[PDB]
RNA sequence: UUAAUUUAUUAAUGCAAACAACCUGCAUUAAAAAUUUCGGUUGGGGCG
RNA sequence: CCUCCGCAUAAGCCUGCGUCAGAUACUGACAAUUAACAGCCCAAUAUCUACAAUCAACCAACAAGUCAUUAUUACCCUCACUGUCAACCCAACACAGGCAUGCUCAUAAGGAAAGGUUAAAAAAAGUAAAAGGAACUCGGCAAAUCUUACCCCGCCUGUUUACCAAAAACAUCACCUCUAGCAUCACCAGUAUUAGAGGCACCGCCUUCCUUAAAUAGGGAUGGCUCCACGAGGGUUCAGCUG
RNA sequence: GCUACCUAAGAACAGCUAAAAGAGCACACCCGUCUAUGUAGCAAAAUAGUGGGAAGAUUUAUAGGUAGAGGCGACAAACCUA
RNA sequence: GCUAAACCUAGCCCCAAACCCCACCUUACUACCAGACAACCUUAGCCAAACCAUUUACCCAAAUAAAGUAUAGGCGAUA
C-alpha cells in the first residue's frame, strides 16, 4: 500500500525545487550557497 | 459602488526617493549600473519611443486621432447585433411596414406544378438526411456543420430547376461579400456593416412587387414606437466609422443586383445563436443595408422617394427553422418618421422539419422512432423555391 | 499562495461573469471560514444596485422596461434584466416584478407623497410613512446594500427633518437622509424561507461543505463561563 | 499501428510510392457561356469583390482560390445539369472528407516484445477534397476489368518510413463522403485544391520542375483510389471478397491557376499478400499535365484564358453513368 | 529523479519538450495559428568564395622554411597601413588616413561586433 | 483547571502626547496565550 | 493450454533482449527515432456580448451551467525549432502491488501454470460422500442452499481510525439557540428569507407467559412517545441447506 | 509528486429495471464486510473468494494552494512522503 | 593448501609566514519586447542552579599583572 509516495512529473519537480524557485527566496539562495560551499555537483532540482 | 478591487488594481508606483525633491544636487541612481541595486536612487527614466512601432509589437494611437473619427456618434449594426426589440426596432430603424406572409406575387411561382421539381420531396429528405445524419462520420453532426450543408444543398436543387428556366443562369451565388449602407433617422446617422454570407447576385434586378397605390397608402400606416427602450439600444455606438456607401463589389461587376441574402445562425450555443425575432431583425436590416447601398449607387445619394424600388429578399435559417423575407426600399427619405415607408414580406418560423432522430430511439427493446427527419414540412420547401425562383 | 480575487472586471457588463470560487480561505490560502467548497459552477450578474443612476449625458428621473425576471445563482432573490434608453442593467426584482412591467427611478422628492407603486425607486423623502421598501442606501448615492435578500421588506417607520428612519428586517431601526433611494415593495422570491434541501447533497450543491475544526484556538469550541467571584467561589460546586 | 498516407504531400517521388500503396499503374493521356462564366468566377474572387482585411499571400489559395473553386464546381453543375440529367439528382459536398482503410503488405517487426513477429502494413487515407459529386448510378468503365498494361507498378525495396510518412492509431474509417446509408454512394468527380504550403512558387525554388507535376499525380493517385476503394467496401468488396465490376472517379486538382485532369480506374481491393499473391489485376489511373487556366490576371482583365482546361472540366462533369 | 544527467528537450512533458530547444539559432516568428513565418535576412547566408584556380591547399610542403611567431599588433597594423601615409602628408583630420570617429553607420561595426565570425 | 507566574501581543477603556481620524507612552481590565511544577510514610485508591 | 488481456496516447523513464565481437537481457563497438501527429502562437487599443446542456424538436427542471467575438489603426515575409527507440514508469528487485485516457470484449493482440521424479506425513486450495442434518461452535464461522419472522441502535444515501475498530461514532436534511445593520483580498463582489458559531437529530403525534426435552439466550405481559424506509450494525427465530 | 481539505480547468460511469431519483440489480471503476492464505510474504498491508457503493455528498488525471504549535480534519488526535 | 596474511606513500594534521569561444535567475546553464516586489527589525532554547520561575562565561580588537580583586547575584548557582 506504501512506498509509492513519489509520482513523478517534472513539471511539478521543477516548480517545487529547481533553481528559479530557489532563488525566489532568501533562503533558498542560502540553499544553493550551502550546496555550492559543500561543492556538490548538482546544485539545484 | 466601484468595480474593480484594489488588490486587482494596478499598483501604485514606490514614492519617489527624497533625493528627487532637493534643488541642488544630482540623485545618484543605478542608470549607470545598467541594473537594479537596493541601495541607490531609482532612475526616473524618460518615456522610449522606438517601441510601438515595430509590427508585431505595435501600438495603435488613441481613437481620437485616427483618420475616420467623428464627434457625432454612429450607430453601427454588424453581424454580431442582437435588438432588444427585434423585429418591431428593425422596423423603426428602416422606416419599413411589416406584412405578414410573402406576397402573392413570388407565392404563386410555385403554385404551377411544373416550376415542382421531380421527386421534390425525395431529393429534400435525402438533403436533411445528409446534413443531419450522413454528414460525417461522426453519429450526431453539429449545428456548425449541418447549417451551411442544408443551404448550399438547398440552393443546388433550386439551381437544378434551370431546365425549366433558363433566367437561372444569370444568378451567383458569391460568399463573404460584405456591404455597408448609412442612412439617418431623426438626427441619428445609422450604419449597417452586414458581412453575413451567401449572397445571391443576379444580372437583373428583381421586379417590384408593391404597386404605387400600396406604396402611397404606407403613408397612413405609423411606425410602431417602444418606450423607454431607444430604437439605438443593442446598436454599436462608435465614433470611428465612415459614412460612405459600399455595395460589397468593384464598379463593373457582372451580377451587380443583389438577389437573395442567405443569413444562417449555425452557431452551436444556443446563446450564441439569435433568437427568431432576432434573426428576423437581422434579415430586415441587412436586406435594407444592401437595398439601401443599391439604392445609393443606382439613384446618387439623394435622400428622395425612389421611382423604382428596390427589392432584396433574404433568408434566415437556424438549419432547421427558416424566415422568408422580401424588402421593398421604396424611399432613401428616412429622417423624418412621415411619408412614404419601405415594405417588407415576413412569413416567420416556417420549420423544414420537426425534428430529427440521429439514433433510433428504443424502449423496451422495441424501437419507437426511426431514424430520420419527423414532422417534414415541403411548404416550407415551396417557399424557399419560391423566392428562389423570384425574378425568373 | 498566489492567490489574485477574481472580482477583477472594471467595467459594468450584463453578461455573467465567470467567478472563482474560494473554499472559505484567504489570499494567503489558509482556511478564513469554514463549510465553504465546491457546489455548482456559476457565473457572476453584475447587480446595479443604484436604481437612479441616470444615463450617460442624462438626467432626471426616468423608465426601464423589464425585459426579463431571472434567477439568480448568486442571491436569494432574483434578478431583473432592465432596459433604458440605449442601456441594460441587472437590478434586483421585487415581488410582483413580471417581463413587460415599467419601472420609475426618481431622484425627486415631491411637496406631496408620490403614489408608491412597487417596484419603482424614490428618494425616501418622497414614500408615504408605512411603505414597506427594500434596496436601501446608507448614503445618498452610496448604492443599496440594505434589505436585499428574498423576501425581505424593511418599513419606513418616520420621516422627520431630512431624516427617515427604517426598520430593518431584523426589526432594528436605522436613520438615512431622506435623499437616499430605495425601491417599493418587498424583494422577490418570497417563499425561500420555505423551500426545503431534503438531502444533504443539495447543499453540497450549493457549495456548503460539512466542515470541522472550524475554530483553530486551543482546545477548540469553549462557551462562555462566569469566573466566579472570591466571596462567591465558595458556592459554585456545592455537593449534593 | 498504421502509416497515414497524405494525398497532398510535400514527399518526393510520392506518386510512385503512391502507386506502390495502391497497385496503381499511371497512364499519361487520358482513357463560349461557359468561359464566361468562368471569368465570371475568377474576376469576382479576384479583383470584384471588396476585401475589408488585406489579402495576404500566406492565405490567399483559402480566401481566393478555394471560393473560386466552389464558385465554379456549383455554377458549372448547374449549367451542365441540362446536359446531364443525371447530373441534376447528384449530391454536391464541400470539404467533405473521404476515408479509405486498407492493408498492403506485411512487416516483420523489427524490435520490441513483439519483435521477429509478421505484421500487416496498414494505411490509412484522411482526405477533405475541396469539392465532390456524388451519384446514385455508378459511372461506366473506362477500360475492362482484368485490362493488362505493359506498365509496370513501381517496387519499393524501402520501408514506407524512408518516404516522410509516420504511423498512427485512431479510428479506422472507411468513407466515400456520406454514410452508407446515403444512397448517393458512387463518386463522380472530386475538385482538389493544393494547399499554399504546396505552392508551384515554394516547389519551384525547393525542387525540381518534375516535383510539382509528382505533387499533382500523388495527389490524384491517393485522393482517387480512397475514393473509389471506399464507394467497393460500400458496395460490399473488400480484399477477400475483390470487386467484380470496376470503380470509376474523375478528378481535377488546381493549385488555383494550374490545373490537372485524373481519371482513376480501381479494379483491386485484393491488396494484403494474401489475397496479391495471385492477383494479377491492378488499378489504374491516366493523368494529364498541369496546364494554368489563365497566365495573368491584371486588374479587370483576364490574361491568356485557356479553353481546353474548361473544356476538359466541362468533360468531365458531362461524363455519365449508363 | 535524476539530478545529474543533463536537461535537455527530451524530458519534460509535451510542454517542456515543445518549449526547450538545442541551440539553434532562431530564423523567424510564430504567428497567430502556430504559424512559422521564416525571415530570409535572419537566415546565415553563406558567403563562400570561387575556389577555381585557386592554389593554396589544405596542407603546406614540408620543404617550406621555418619561421618565428610574430603575432599582429595594434601598433604593427598601424605602422604598416597608416605610418606611411602620415609620414607622406606631415613631410608635405584623421579619416583621410582610415580612422573613424565612430562605428555607427557602418555595416561591420568593429564594436560592438555586429557580424559573424 | 478556581496550581503558580506573567501580559510581551492583541481588544477595550482611562490618563498624558500630537490637534475627530491616526499614532506614541503609561496604566487598568479581559481575550488569547506563554513558562513551570507535581514533597514524604502507610498492598493501591477514596477519605484520611 | 492460458489472459480484463492487448494495441495506442498521456505521464514517467532515458537507450534499458537492434547488429557485431568478446563473456556467461553481461562487457565493448557500431547503428537508430526523419513530420503531415504533437508541442512551441497570436500586433494592439477600444467596444462588444441576458437567452445552457441533456440527439435539443416536444416534455422535464434546478444545482442556473468558461465558450468571445467585432470596428479602426499597423502588417507582408512564409513551414524553423523540439518530442518521436525499448521488453519502459512508482514500489530497494526482471516485485502477484500502484498506474489517467481511446479503442478490441475475447481477441487479428498478448502469453505459459509443470527443471526432472516420486506419490509418505504434516500444511494449503479444490472436488465427492452413506445415514443424520447445527448434534459443531462464543457465534451456522466456513460451506451448501433459500427462506421466514421479530427485537435493540442509528431516520435515510454518505464519512472515519492509509496498516488489527466501518460502528450505535462523524456528517446529514429538519429544528433550536447565540452573534452581526455591513462594501472593494475570505465571509462577499454577499446584506437578517443574509452571514458566522454552537446544540440537537429526518419526520409525525400527546403534553409471570411464550419459545426448546432441557433457554444465565430471545420475545411479550420540555419531555413522554411514533421505527416509513434504509443498514456487510448488534441480538433472536422458522424452514431449508449443507463434512 | 503520499495523504487531508481547497482552487482552476478536464474526464469516466456497460446492460437491465425504472423514469428526471444523494432510486433498484449489476459491469468498468472506487472501497474494504467476513473468511482463508501469506506473516523476512508477491507485498514494510498483498492474494483468493465473499461483500458495500457504483449519475453522485461519486471516482479520477493534470496544474496550483494551505507548513509544524502550524496546516488540514463528514473528530478517528485522524492525515501532513512507509 | 585454500581463503587469507603482510607492505608505504597517496595524501592529510597542526604551526609559521604571506592578506586571498558559447550558454546560464524562464523549467538555470534557454540567441532576440512594456519593468518597478525589490534588503535591513533584541536570537531562542538546550544546559547549571542537583526541580524551576530572576539568574547561568561565549572574534573582545596588548599578552602578563592588577585579580578571580572591586563589584554583581532567588547575595546562590554563579557572573
Ligand atoms: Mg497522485
Ligand atoms: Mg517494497
Ligand atoms: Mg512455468
Ligand atoms: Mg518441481
Ligand atoms: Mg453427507
Ligand atoms: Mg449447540
Ligand atoms: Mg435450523
Ligand atoms: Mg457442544
Ligand atoms: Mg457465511
Ligand atoms: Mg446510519
Ligand atoms: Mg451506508
Ligand atoms: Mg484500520
Ligand atoms: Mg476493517
Ligand atoms: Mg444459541
Ligand atoms: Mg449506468
Ligand atoms: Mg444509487
Ligand atoms: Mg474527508
Ligand atoms: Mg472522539
Ligand atoms: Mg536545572
Amino acid at each position: 500500500a506504501r512506498g509509492n509516495e513519489y509520482q513523478p512529473s517534472n513539471i511539478k519537480r521543477k516548480n517545487k525545487h529547481g533553481w528559479v524557485r530557489r532563488l525566489s527566496t532568501p533562503a533558498g539562495v542560502q540553499v544553493i550557497l550551502r550546496r555550492m560551499l559543500k561543492g556538490r555537483k548538482s546544485l539545484s532540482h | 459602488y466601484e468595480w474593480g478591487v484594489r488588490s486587482t488594481r494596478k499598483s501604485e508606483p514606490p514614492p519617489l526617493d527624497r533625493v528627487y525633491e532637493i534643488p541642488g544636487l544630482e540623485p545618484i541612481t543605478f542608470a549607470g549600473k545598467m541594473h537594479f541595486v537596493p541601495w541607490l536612487a531609482r532612475p526616473i527614466f524618460p518615456p522610449w519611443d522606438r517601441g510601438y512601432k515595430d509590427p508585431r509589437f505595435y501600438r495603435s494611437p488613441p481613437l481620437h486621432e485616427h483618420p475616420l473619427y467623428k464627434d457625432q456618434a454612429c450607430y453601427i449594426f454588424h453581424h454580431r447585433c442582437r435588438l432588444l426589440e427585434g423585429v418591431k426596432q428593425a422596423l423603426w430603424l428602416t422606416k419599413t411596414k411589416l406584412i405578414e406572409g410573402l406576397p402573392e406575387k413570388v407565392l404563386s411561382l410555385v403554385d404551377d406544378p411544373r416550376n415542382h421539381i421531380e421527386n421534390q420531396d425525395e431529393c429534400v429528405l435525402n438533403v436533411i438526411s445528409h446534413a443531419r445524419l450522413w454528414q460525417t462520420t461522426e453519429e450526431i453532426p453539429k449545428r456548425e456543420t449541418y447549417c451551411p450543408v442544408i443551404v448550399d444543398n438547398l440552393i443546388q436543387l433550386c439551381k437544378s430547376q434551370i431546365l425549366k428556366h433558363p433566367s437561372l443562369a444569370r444568378r451567383i451565388c458569391v460568399q463573404n461579400s460584405t456591404f455597408s449602407a448609412t442612412w439617418n433617422r431623426e438626427s441619428l446617422l445609422l450604419q449597417v456593416r452586414g458581412s453575413g454570407g451567401a449572397r445571391l447576385s443576379t444580372k437583373d434586378p428583381l421586379p417590384t412587387i408593391a404597386s404605387r397605390e400600396e406604396i402611397e397608402a404606407t403613408k397612413n400606416h405609423v411606425l410602431e414606437t417602444f418606450y423607454p427602450i431607444s430604437p439605438i439600444i443593442d446598436l454599436h455606438e462608435c465614433n470611428i466609422y465612415d459614412v460612405k456607401n459600399d455595395t460589397g463589389f468593384q464598379e463593373g461587376y457582372p451580377y451587380p443586383y443583389p438577389h437573395t441574402l442567405y443569413l444562417l445562425d449555425k452557431a452551436n450555443l444556443r446563446p450564441h445563436r439569435l433568437q427568431p425575432d432576432q434573426l428576423r431583425a437581422k434579415m430586415i436590416l441587412f436586406a435594407f443595408g444592401s437595398a439601401l447601398a443599391q439604392a445609393r449607387l443606382l439613384y446618387g445619394n439623394d435622400a428622395k422617394v425612389l421611382e423604382q424600388p428596390v427589392v432584396v429578399q433574404s433568408v434566415g435559417t437556424d438549419g432547421r427553422v427558416f424566415h422568408f423575407l422580401v424588402f421593398q426600399l421604396n424611399t432613401t427619405d428616412l429622417d423624418c418618421n412621415e411619408g412614404v415607408k419601405n415594405l417588407a414580406w415576413v412569413d416567420s418560423d416556417q420549420l423544414l422539419y420537426q425534428h430529427f432522430w440521429c439514433l433510433p430511439v428504443i424502449k423496451k427493446r422495441v424501437v419507437v422512432e426511426p431514424v430520420g427527419p419527423v414532422g417534414f414540412k415541403p411548404e416550407t420547401f415551396r417557399k424557399f423555391l419560391a423566392l428562389y425562383l423570384h425574378g425568373a | 499562495a498566489n492567490f489574485v480575487s477574481w472580482k477583477s472586471r472594471t467595467k459594468y457588463t450584463i453578461t455573467p461573469v465567470k467567478m472563482r470560487k474560494s473554499g472559505g480561505r484567504d489570499h494567503t490560502g489558509r482556511i478564513r471560514v469554514h463549510g465553504i467548497g465546491g457546489g455548482h459552477k456559476q457565473r457572476y450578474r453584475m447587480i446595479d444596485f443604484l436604481r437612479f443612476r441616470p444615463e450617460e449625458t442624462k438626467s432626471g428621473p426616468f423608465e426601464e422596461k423589464v425585459i426579463q425576471v431571472r434567477y439568480d445563482p448568486c442571491r436569494s432573490a432574483d434578478i431583473a434584466l432592465v432596459a433604458g434608453g440605449s442601456r441594460k442593467r441587472w437590478i434586483i426584482a421585487t415581488e410582483n416584478m413580471q417581463a413587460g412591467d415599467t419601472i420609475l427611478n426618481s431622484n425627486h422628492i415631491g411637496r406631496m407623497a408620490v403614489a408608491a407603486r412597487e417596484g419603482d425607486a424614490h428618494p425616501l423623502g418622497a414614500l408615504p410613512v408605512g411603505t414597506l421598501i427594500n434596496n436601501v442606501e446608507s448614503e445618498p448615492g452610496r448604492g443599496a446594500q440594505y434589505i436585499r435578500a428574498a423576501g425581505t421588506c424593511g418599513v419606513l417607520l418616520r420621516k422627520v427633518n431630512g431624516t427617515a428612519i427604517i426598520q430593518l428586517p431584523s426589526k432594528r431601526q436605522m436613520q438615512v437622509l431622506e435623499t437616499c433611494v430605495a425601491t417599493v415593495g418587498r424583494v422577490s422570491n418570497v417563499d425561500h424561507n420555505k423551500r426545503v434541501i431534503g438531502k444533504a447533497g443539495r447543499n453540497r450543491w450549493l457549495g456548503k461543505r460539512p466542515n470541522s475544526g472550524r475554530w483553530h484556538r486551543k482546545g477548540g469550541w469553549a462557551g462562555r463561563k462566569i469566573r466566579p467571584l472570591p466571596p462567591m467561589k465558595s458556592y459554585v460546586k456545592l455537593p449534593s | 499501428m498504421k502509416y497515414m498516407v497524405y494525398p497532398q504531400t510535400f514527399a518526393l517521388n510520392a506518386d510512385r510510392w503512391y502507386q506502390y500503396f495502391t497497385k496503381t499503374v499511371f497512364l499519361s493521356g487520358l482513357p463560349a457561356a461557359l468561359r464566361a462564366v468562368a471569368c465570371d468566377c475568377l474576376l469576382q474572387e479576384h479583383f470584384y469583390l471588396r476585401r475589408r482585411r488585406r489579402v495576404h499571400r500566406y492565405e490567399e489559395s483559402e480566401v481566393i482560390s478555394l471560393p473560386f473553386l466552389d464558385q465554379l464546381v456549383s455554377t458549372l453543375v448547374g449549367l451542365l445539369s441540362p446536359h446531364n440529367p443525371a447530373l441534376a439528382a447528384a449530391a454536391l459536398d464541400y470539404r467533405c472528407p473521404v476515408h479509405f482503410y486498407w492493408v498492403r503488405g506485411e512487416e516483420i517487426i523489427p524490435r520490441g516484445h513483439r519483435r521477429g513477429r509478421i505484421d500487416d502494413l496498414r494505411y490509412q487515407i484522411d482526405d477533405k477534397p475541396n469539392n465532390q459529386i456524388r451519384i446514385s448510378k455508378q459511372l461506366a468503365e473506362f477500360v475492362p476489368l482484368d485490362y493488362s498494361v505493359p506498365i509496370e507498378i513501381p517496387t519499393i525495396k524501402c520501408k514506407p518510413d524512408k518516404l516522410p510518412l509516420f504511423k498512427r492509431q485512431y479510428e479506422n474509417h472507411i468513407f466515400v463522403g456520406s454514410k452508407t446509408a446515403d444512397p448517393c454512394c458512387y463518386g463522380h468527380t472530386q475538385f482538389h485544391l493544393l494547399p499554399d504550403k504546396l505552392r508551384r512558387e515554394r516547389l519551384l525554388r525547393q525542387n525540381c520542375a518534375d516535383q510539382i507535376e509528382v505533387v499533382f499525380r500523388a495527389n490524384a493517385i491517393a485522393s482517387l483510389f480512397a475514393w473509389t476503394g471506399a464507394q467497393a467496401m460500400y458496395q460490399g468488396f473488400w480484399s477477400e471478397a475483390d470487386v467484380t465490376r470496376p470503380f470509376v472517379s474523375q478528378a481535377v486538382i488546381t493549385d488555383g491557376k494550374y490545373f490537372s485532369f485524373f481519371c482513376y480506374q480501381l479494379n483491386t481491393l485484393a491488396l494484403t499478400t494474401q489475397a496479391d499473391q495471385n492477383n494479377p489485376r491492378k488499378n489504374i489511373c491516366w493523368g494529364t499535365q498541369s496546364k494554368p487556366l489563365y497566365e495573368t490576371i491584371e486588374d479587370n482583365d483576364v490574361k491568356g484564358f485557356n479553353d481546353d482546361v474548361l473544356l476538359q472540366i466541362v468533360h468531365f462533369l458531362l461524363n455519365r453513368p449508363k | 529523479a535524476d539530478r545529474m544527467s543533463k536537461w535537455t528537450s527530451k524530458r519534460g512533458p509535451r510542454s517542456f519538450r515543445g518549449r526547450k530547444g538545442r541551440g539553434a539559432k532562431g530564423i523567424g516568428f510564430l504567428t497567430s495559428g502556430w504559424r512559422f513565418v521564416q525571415i530570409k535576412e535572419m537566415v546565415p547566408e553563406f558567403v563562400v568564395p570561387d575556389l577555381t584556380g585557386f592554389k593554396l591547399k589544405p596542407y603546406v610542403s614540408y620543404l617550406a622554411p621555418e619561421s618565428e611567431e610574430t603575432p599582429l599588433t595594434a601598433a604593427q597594423l598601424f605602422s604598416e597601413a597608416v605610418a606611411p601615409a602620415i609620414e607622406k602628408d606631415f613631410k608635405d583630420n584623421l579619416e583621410k588616413y582610415g580612422f573613424e570617429p565612430t562605428q555607427e553607420g557602418k555595416l561591420f561595426q568593429l564594436y560592438p561586433r555586429n557580424f559573424l565570425r
